[PDB]
RNA sequence: GCUUUACUGCAGGCUGUCGCUGAGGACUCUCACUCCGGGAGGAGGACACCGAUAGCCGGGCA
RNA sequence: ACUCGUACGGUCACUGAAUCCUGCCCAGUGCAGGUAUCUGAACACCUCGUACAAGAGGACGAAGGACCUGUCAACGGCGGG
RNA sequence: AAACAUCUCAGUAUCGGGAGGAACAGAAAACGCAAUGUGAUGUCGUUAGUAACCGCGAGUGAACGCGAUACAGCCCAAACC
């Protein structure tokens, strides 16, 4: 046969790359030499093309002019600041050492000065629990609980464009304007609507897939489709 | 069917007849050093290793007799022509 | 007496042992963040050099090569094949790691030729020679009745064709007798059966 | 639509010229490459051994 | 061409072992090696990666 | 490559707007988890063997399997008397 | 090979790199007509479809020596300076 679509994706061909070029900023954390003293005004609230989001720019002190991940409530003319000592407010960032437990935060780094990768998506929020002078215990949107070092910086707040999910795209059309600003193939085709040769799900004179489709972690790119090592399917129990 | 443990007979080695003790072959073990042995190693490689990868041959629904006819005074042992049996058992 | 460089090659036959194995633990590191051909003042191996042909004179080049250790990096068949041709991972190379570095090398120095190359350890994954290369245009290995011999142009890329150390003994040419039926006088000729 | 003559058509785009090295008319202008001598890719001149006979 | 619990094999994944690899049937450390940091330094650490090999799965492919 | 992306994400699949609904089955097959005991390769280790070696055997035992459990909006099934 | 997997086609076709007018080889850690013997290397004739390989199938396949051609033998490293 033939590779199936989830082979082709891995060539980074165009019709699979994102629009990079359209994309505006690499929403990161700041770097700080230290003392905190790092502080800016929020200058506009821009469309972040990448995340269907809000982003604010931002003007720092020493004359930087840089994109930042906003949290919910940051207006313009608000100032936010990024250091060690910096206020306890929301858009503020600062180690999760400082901030204190039981407050909602935002682009969280996983490794002290990576810039934030966790909880950046709209609306979502961690929620720092445990602190400690060895590790930060911090509650991703997943549900699951990562342990921090306490030094990983972070910003305080929820992410901006909270309900974006609560409604529905309507018509394809819709996901076809969004699914352009985004590095995936779109729409699907379903396996079992294919060909043998397309994938392992096609063929056959009726559509269903051959064998169940619950595949092992083992198996190998060609054949890895449909359940993905699943501990369980349906809903039932 | 069943068969003495023990009974006269020629013995090709004494050359005349005396008491041979009858039993049946038991199989020896292989020292995994004979030429065949190391052709295996040798020949076999990347992909079908020709004869060393076939199939496992079939069964016969009974097998010959095969055992070893035990000479009484001189020791010395000698092999005759089997016979389809699907059981042999011997008496005494 | 001994000489000096008898010491040197002593030390090199155990590399794992006392004060050399601290100063590879210590040299390859800076070798590790160095590229894959890098030229060298002085041999790592003095003896080793001079045995080889090395001379601190003008015209003669040595430089540290570095290449991946294991068998060959080859891509499975994109097409029908029998069995005993489907093979990947097992599949080595013809030419030992030192012929490819010698190669490397050589390239590097487009005027130069190789006149020989030694080993000088390996880790994990790299493994390390040393090539010795001579300017065959520099007068002073022009006029050395030691080396002159590599201007002459029948050796225009003696690594190339095989014409060097590893050269040789990597073609099998090394016994005289039994066993070099199809070594000598050249692999082609002998229909490439060894 | 027709793959045939209706598809012949919108064939008014310029490939391959003359080649500057050669001088065949194999210039590929939108590649810069000529499929014939490898003038753009290659500093030696194309040529392989099926262009003949085996033995010849 | 296609399929599979047809035959034989081949990639790939998991796993044990060896080399890189070091100090004092469970354990600490740091020096290789790896990642994070502009740097200072931080995390990890003889594992991982990579090289070799062994067992299992293995129409993804021949 | 996805990714100037970070679970309100994105990948992999099934079904195919709305409305009323979506029962019973984990034996087989698949996937996943656990596992006293059993099975389970090679290196190193022990025994025999060989002034060495081939080789025979033992001890230890990973993933895997046996075995147990979970799971059908997983493949599928939902009869005779 | 009257299928076909080792084997064969074949180290062939084809691909990458490179020299010369010829290339390559070459002065024994050789041979081993076992000798009180030969004496760098190619090549040619023969040894020989011999020995050896091989679902011991089909097929595959040398060497020493001998007769010829042409002959040619040297330089470092180190010891001591
Ligand atoms: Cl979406
Ligand atoms: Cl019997
Ligand atoms: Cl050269
Ligand atoms: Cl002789
Ligand atoms: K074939
Ligand atoms: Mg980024
Ligand atoms: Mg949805
Ligand atoms: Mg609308
Ligand atoms: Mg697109
Ligand atoms: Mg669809
Ligand atoms: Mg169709
Ligand atoms: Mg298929
Ligand atoms: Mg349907
Ligand atoms: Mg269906
Ligand atoms: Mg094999
Ligand atoms: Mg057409
Ligand atoms: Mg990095
Ligand atoms: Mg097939
Ligand atoms: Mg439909
Ligand atoms: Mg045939
Ligand atoms: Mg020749
Ligand atoms: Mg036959
Ligand atoms: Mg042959
Ligand atoms: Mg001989
Ligand atoms: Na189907
Ligand atoms: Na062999
Ligand atoms: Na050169
Ligand atoms: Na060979
Ligand atoms: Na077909
Ligand atoms: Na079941
Ligand atoms: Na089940
Ligand atoms: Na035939
Ligand atoms: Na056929
Ligand atoms: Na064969
Ligand atoms: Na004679």
């Amino acid at each position: 046969g033939r590779r199936i679509q989830g082979q082709r994706r891995g060539r980074g061909t165009s019709t699979f790359r994102a629009p990079s070029h359209r994309y505006k900023a690499d929403l990161e954390h700041r770097k700080v030499e230290d003392g905190d003293v790092i502080a800016g005004t929020v200058v506009d609230i821009e469309h972040d093309p990448a995340r269907s989001a809000p982003v604010a720019a931002v003007e720092f002190e020493d004359g930087d002019r840089r994109l930042i991940l906003a949290p919910e409530g940051v207006g313009v003319g608000d100032e936010l600041q990024v250091g060690v000592d910096a206020e306890i407010a929301p858009g503020n960032t600062l180690p999760l050492a400082e901030i204190p437990e039981g407050v909602p935060v935002c682009n969280v780094e996983s490794s002290p000065g990576d810039g934030g990768k966790f909880a950046r998506a709209s609306g979502v929020n961690a929620q720092l629990l445990t602190h400690d002078r060895n590790v930060a215990v911090v509650k991703l949107p997943s549900g699951e609980m990562k342990r921090l070092d306490p030094q990983c910086r972070a910003t305080i707040g929820v992410v901006g464009g909270g309900g974006r999910t609560d409604k529905p795209f309507v018509k394809a059309g819709n996901k076809h304007h969004k699914m352009k600003a985004r590095g995936t193939k779109w729409p699907n085709v379903r396996g079992v609507a294919m060909n043998a040769v397309d994938h392992p799900f096609g063929g056959g004179g009726r559509q269903h897939p051959g064998k169940p489709k619950s595949i092992s972690r083992n198996a190998p790119p060609g054949r890895k489709v449909g359940d993905i090592a699943s501990k369980r399917t349906g809903r039932g129990g | 069917m069943q068969m003495p443990r023990r009974f006269n007979t020629y013995c090709p080695h004494c050359n005349e007849h005396q008491e041979h003790e009858v039993e049946k072959v038991r199989s020896g073990r292989q020292t995994g050093m004979k030429w065949i042995d190391r052709q295996r190693e040798r020949n076999s490689g990347i992909g079908n290793d020709g004869k060393f990868s076939k199939v496992p041959g079939g069964d016969k629904p009974t097998k010959k007799t095969d055992l070893k006819y035990r000479c009484g005074e001189c020791g010395k042992a000698h092999l005759r022509e089997g016979w389809r049996a699907g059981r042999l058992e011997f008496q005494e | 007496a001994r000489s000096a460089y008898s010491y040197i090659r002593e030390a090199w036959k155990r590399p794992k042992e006392g004060q050399i194995a601290e100063l590879m633990w210590h040299r390859m590191q800076e070798w590790r963040n160095e590229p894959a051909v890098v030229r060298i003042e002085r041999p790592t191996r003095l003896d080793r050099a001079r045995s080889l042909g090395y001379k601190a004179k003008q015209g003669i080049i040595v430089v540290r090569v570095a290449i991946r250790k294991g068998s060959s990096r080859r891509t499975r068949f994109n097409k029908g094949r029998r069995s005993k041709r489907m093979m990947v991972n097992r599949i080595t190379r013809k030419k030992n790691i030192q012929r490819i570095a010698e190669e490397r090398a050589n390239r590097k120095f487009p005027n130069l030729r190789v006149l020989n190359s030694y080993s000088v350890g390996e880790d994990g994954r790299h493994k390390w020679h040393e090539v010795i290369l001579i300017d065959p245009d520099h007068p002073a290995i022009k006029s050395d009745d030691q080396l002159s011999w590599i201007s002459r142009t029948r050796h225009r890329l003696r690594t190339f064709r095989g014409l060097t150390s590893a050269g040789r003994r990597c073609r099998g040419l090394r016994g005289q007798g039994k066993g070099s039926e199809k070594v000598r006088p050249s692999l082609r000729v002998n229909g490439a059966k060894a | 639509t027709g793959a045939g003559t209706p598809s012949q058509g919108k064939k008014n785009t310029t490939t391959h010229t003359k080649c500057r090295r050669c001088g065949e008319k194999s210039y590929h202008t939108k590649k810069k490459v000529c499929s014939s001598c490898g003038f753009g890719k290659s500093a030696k001149r194309r040529d392989y051994e099926w262009q003949s006979k085996a033995g010849e």
